[PDB]
RNA sequence: GAAAUUGUUGAAAGGGAAGGGCAUUUGAUCAGACA
RNA sequence: CGUGGAGGUCAGUGACGAAGCCUAGACCGUAAGGUCGGGUCGAACGGCCUCUAGUGCAGAUCUUGGUGGUAGUAGCAAAUAUUCAAAUGAGAACUUUGAAGACUGAAGUGGGGAAAGGUUCCACGUCAACAGCAGUUGGACGUGGGUUAGUCGAUCCUAAGA
RNA sequence: GUGAACAGCCUCUAGUUGAUAGAAUAAUGUAGAUAAGGGAAGUCGGCAAAAUAGAUCCGUAACUUCGGGAUAAGGAUUGGC
């Protein structure tokens, strides 16, 4: 493994990756964010609608000259999209993290996607012809996909320091007073 | 529930190909049905019958007649289950003329 | 260098930015001067453009070779049911300009209304304005206060009428509101008139006469995305242009190194509010009337409402305004007609007309008929009929 | 399954174009099984593949 | 297994570029020296 | 001041971690640079005196390689046109079959050859790449099979010419 | 088949139905059309576009190397039974 940074709990996490997929990394990269942090059965219900062009996926970066659509209001963003094919990619991971936790024995109920990273996989070179007897590069720009599900946990209590209080001979002095005088 | 029902409707497609391009009317008449069919029975899954289909091809892309009479039968979904239990099947109905007739349910037997 | 001929330019631009309408619903930017001599009553009014038809009357306008010869005119009819008055708002002057400083509200409040409130009626529970209308139970006190207030202060009353869409042959169902301003004498007898009149109910005739100079205000037809050419009646290019013609060719000097705002670019075109003025009344017409489309000296009974009826509109059951000629905004729209802000001598506004005949004739093809009366008589008798 | 092979071997078996060769679906599985002439023959021969008629152009209004 | 260049996480700043110099507030971080 | 290599020397450092790389951590130098900690790593390496040079980059429309913004953007719009159902399959706008609507209209989008290609032919299997969407399909991929002559061509003859 | 016709247009036999796809139909385009009254005033210039057109019959100037110019120009007619 190695995934990339996460700070979750591995004992109550599961984890799941596909590398070398054939899928925009653009695209994937505007998906994997619109689901990062959620609820994994929420997620799972959200990639679904999207599908059926119900509600969108807002395109946050890499999105200029995208088109616009009520269907981003829900975000605050005019832009959104509908990537197909890179919806489906991603729900099979979280698919495979499902199981996994299934697996690992967690509760599927307090399950949310923790950590969600798309990074670039390498090209795929295939060649265009341009007019006067040019080519030019035609390539697949592919993506690593890597997912963490954790199981939710409540609280968190307290500790911490103590302050070490460090105040002179005039500082210590007042106190003294400050209660020799009144409460 | 679900409900189990066979109509008989008649549809306008005059009015909804009024405009499309004459390459478009004929396949504009199949999907055209189609959403008639889902806007009677609630239902996304509308099959048409390959009769259905000649009825609706008979005169040439951009000839289709002006009134239709199908015979829409809402039946429950069998086998790998889909997302919805229900859809629709669609039939030419043997009818002399599609003018004038009011939309009628066939009785079940 | 120099435009080698000159031209004047092409366009207005009293009328920039030539941008879509912030609402459906044109407004008013400025009411008749106040004469408090006289008795109370509106200013404006709220109707529907129902469409058009054509008029013949005697011309009288000594000097003209029409003079006592017929004419035939065209003419717009807005469907006008009593306007219906629900609240009064007093303004206050202030050195930073005009500011309300109350609203009062009627009691009772018509669903048609109430709707206006709302974006999603069906599934809302609907509680607009229902711990308002508790202000009525005691006694009265918190609404006298308001209406106290206002009679103190407020330099100027407007009335809060609503219109009556449900009498209307318009599919919308959800009313139009508006503030109509006060002329009548005395800023007390002004809120008077108002407090008496709420859930009360104010026709067309009490705001407008026959021959009246009136001014329409509403938000112009819409064409959407439009090019250079129509959108400013720039001049066609020729035919040999490369990359098309419907365009400006110079779109300014190399300096100042920017395009200017006063040269034509394509954009929207219409659903722009517009005040037009001096539109003569030629008949304010009475719903509970047949005979509304009959004349002196037509006699024949029948109403406005063309053969077939008022193309993409309707019939007309109400009252309605006949203004002589047309009216920015299209069939359907809600239209503010507007009392005078001048007193015209003209002698064009002056002149009293009284129509000889009006066309009822259909607006659906070649109209050949006025009534269908009129129709059996010249066609005889057909294989349906007797 | 891929009845393309049947249908050529069935158009010259038949001695007619590949436009007028039927291979009724019904007995698709029996038909992807013939792999040769001899056996699209009897498919021929008990109404599997039948010959599918010509199309008319009469000469009734010319003459 | 550097760099350009990228994803994620954390911290911060942003009224028509950004980066820089002298100076100090505020946050973070740290050496030395006491004895 | 710094680099690669050479003579001498410190009986120098090192698998108990050499070298290298990373680090808005520390320290020395006005500076070139030097030193250390921590992380990473895995087999060699350094101080001083001297010797030596293919010895120090930001530029040269510099060389080779790698990478961006542009941008999910230009675009994927010529050649009239597609449709219903079944079957198959993880998956079917695109495969197979049936139905229907059309086209080429014999100056063919038919049936064959010459040059040129060289196995593309045919069967079976089959989708990682490839067919600027797809793909269960293919002129792709894997594995095989297939080209029968006294009479058809060559071979003989002569032409311009060699 | 129509027609002078191996033209164009429709068909039989055979072969295809290959050409990313869906939804809309803003501006500006590319390609295809029409436009009252006027009729080249447009423009370097009638560029583009429009007009004419097949056949049968009637009719046909200057000039000429006597061969032409000539479908000169200008007219009428044309289906079905
Ligand atoms: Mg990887
Ligand atoms: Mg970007
Ligand atoms: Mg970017
Ligand atoms: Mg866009
Ligand atoms: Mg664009
Ligand atoms: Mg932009
Ligand atoms: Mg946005
Ligand atoms: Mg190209
Ligand atoms: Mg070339
Ligand atoms: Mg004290
Ligand atoms: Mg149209
Ligand atoms: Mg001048
Ligand atoms: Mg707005
Ligand atoms: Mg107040
Ligand atoms: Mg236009
Ligand atoms: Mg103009
Ligand atoms: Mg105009
Ligand atoms: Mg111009
Ligand atoms: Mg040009
Ligand atoms: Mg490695
Ligand atoms: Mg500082
Ligand atoms: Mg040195
Ligand atoms: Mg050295
Ligand atoms: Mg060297
Ligand atoms: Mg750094
Ligand atoms: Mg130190
Ligand atoms: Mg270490
Ligand atoms: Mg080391
Ligand atoms: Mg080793
Ligand atoms: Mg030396
Ligand atoms: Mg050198
Ligand atoms: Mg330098
Ligand atoms: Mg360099
Ligand atoms: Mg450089
Ligand atoms: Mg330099
Ligand atoms: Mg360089
Ligand atoms: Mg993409
Ligand atoms: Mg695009
Ligand atoms: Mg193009
Ligand atoms: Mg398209
Ligand atoms: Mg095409
Ligand atoms: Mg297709
Ligand atoms: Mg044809
Ligand atoms: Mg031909
Ligand atoms: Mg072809
Ligand atoms: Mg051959
Ligand atoms: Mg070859
Ligand atoms: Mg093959
Ligand atoms: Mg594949
Ligand atoms: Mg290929
Ligand atoms: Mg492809
Ligand atoms: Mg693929
Ligand atoms: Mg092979
Ligand atoms: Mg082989
Ligand atoms: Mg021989
Ligand atoms: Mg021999
Ligand atoms: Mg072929
Ligand atoms: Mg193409
Ligand atoms: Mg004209
Ligand atoms: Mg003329
Ligand atoms: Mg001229
Ligand atoms: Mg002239
Ligand atoms: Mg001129
Ligand atoms: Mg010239
Ligand atoms: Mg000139
Ligand atoms: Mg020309
Ligand atoms: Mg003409
Ligand atoms: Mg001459
Ligand atoms: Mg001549
Ligand atoms: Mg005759």
């Amino acid at each position: 493994a190695r995934y990339g940074a996460t700070s979750t709990n591995p004992a109550k996490s599961a984890s799941a990756r596909g590398s070398y997929l054939r899928v925009s990394f653009k695209n994937t990269r505007e998906t994997a964010q619109a689901i990062n942090g959620w609820e994994l059965t929420k997620a799972q219900k959200y990639l679904e609608q999207v599908l059926d062009h119900q509600r969108a996926i807002p395109f946050r970066r890499f999105n200029s000259s995208i088109g616009r659509t009520a269907q981003g209001k829900e975000f605050g963003v005019t832009k959104a999209r509908w990537p197909a094919k890179s919806v489906k990619f991603v729900q099979g991971l979280l698919q495979n993290a499902a199981a996994n936790a299934e697996a690992k024995g967690l509760d599927a109920t307090k399950l949310y996607v923790s950590h969600i990273q798309v990074n670039q996989a390498p090209k795929q070179r295939r060649r265009t012809y341009r007019a006067h007897g040019r080519i030019n590069k035609y390539e697949s720009s592919p993506s690593h996909i890597e997912l963490v599900v954790t199981e939710k946990e409540e609280a968190v209590a307290k500790a911490a320091e103590k302050k070490v209080v460090r105040l002179t001979s005039r500082q210590r002095g007042r106190i003294a007073a400050q209660k020799r005088i009144a409460a | 529930l679900k409900d189990v029902v066979t109509r008989e409707y008649t549809i306008n497609l005059h009015k909804r190909l009024h405009g499309v391009s004459f390459k478009k009317r004929a396949p504009r008449a199949v999907k055209e049905i189609k959403k008639f069919a889902k806007l009677h029975m609630g239902t996304d899954d509308v099959r048409l019958a390959p009769e259905l289909n000649q009825a609706i091809w008979k005169r040439g892309v951009k000839g289709v007649e002006y009134r239709l009479r199908l015979r829409i039968s809402r039946k429950r979904n069998e086998e790998e289950d889909a997302k919805n239990p229900l859809f629709s099947y669609v039939e030419p109905v043997l009818v002399a003329s599609a003018k004038g007739l009011q939309t009628v349910v066939v009785e079940e037997d | 260098s120099h435009r080698k001929y000159e031209a004047p330019r092409h366009g207005h631009l009293g009328f920039l930015p030539r941008k879509r309408a912030a609402s459906i619903r044109a407004r008013v930017k400025a009411f008749p001067k106040d004469d408090r001599s006289k008795p109370v009553a509106l200013t404006s009014f709220l109707g529907y453009k129902a469409g058009m038809t054509t008029i013949v009357r005697d011309l009288d306008r000594p000097g003209s070779k029409f003079h006592k010869r017929e004419v035939v005119e065209a003419v717009t009819v807005v469907d006008t049911p009593p306007v219906v008055v629900v609240g009064v708002v007093g303004y206050v002057e202030t050195p930073r300009g005009l500011r309300s400083l109350t609203t009062v509200w009627a009691e009772h409040l018509s669903d048609e209304v109430k709707r206006r409130f709302y974006k999603n009626w069906y599934k809302s529970k609907k509680k607009a304005f229902t711990k308002y209308s508790a202000k009525y139970a005691q006694d009265g006190a918190g609404i006298e206060r308001e209406l106290a207030r206002i009679k103190k202060y407020a330099s100027v009353v407007r009335v809060l009428v609503h219109t009556q869409i449900r009498k209307t042959p318009l599919a919308q169902k959800k009313a139009h509101l508006a503030e109509i301003q006060l002329n009548g004498g005395s800023i007390s007898e002004k809120v008077d008139w108002a407090r008496e009149h709420f859930e009360k109910t104010v026709a067309v005739d009490s705001v407008f006469e026959q021959n009246e100079m009136i001014d329409a205000i509403a938000v112009t037809k819409g064409h959407g995305f439009e090019g250079v050419t129509h959108r400013w009646g720039t001049k066609k290019l020729p035919r040999k242009t490369h990359r098309g013609l419907r365009k400006v060719a110079c779109i300014g000097a190399w300096h100042p190194a920017h395009v200017m705002w006063s040269v034509a670019r394509a954009g929207q075109r219409g659903y722009h509010s517009r005040t037009s003025i001096n539109h003569k009344i030629y008949r304010v017409g009475k719903g509970d009337d047949e005979a509304n489309g009959a004349t002196s000296f037509d006699r024949t009974k029948k109403t406005i409402t063309p053969m077939g009826g008022f193309v993409h509109y309707g019939e007309i059951k109400n009252d309605f305004i006949m203004v002589k000629g047309c009216i920015p905004g299209n069939r359907k729209r809600i239209v503010t007609l507007r009392k005078s802000l001048y007193t015209n001598t003209s002698r064009k506004a002056l002149e009293e007309v009284s129509l000889k005949w009006i066309d009822t004739a259909s607006k659906f093809g070649k109209g050949r008929f006025q009534t269908p009366a009129e129709k059996h008589a010249f066609m005889g008798t057909l294989k349906k009929d007797l | 399954a891929n009845l393309r092979t049947q249908k050529r071997l069935a158009a010259s078996v038949v001695g007619v174009g590949k436009r007028k060769v039927w291979l009724d679906p019904n007995e698709t599985s029996e038909i992807a099984q013939a792999n040769s002439r001899n056996a699209i023959r009897k498919l021929v021969k008990n109404g599997t593949i039948v010959k599918k008629a010509v199309t008319v152009h009469s000469k009734s209004r010319t003459r």
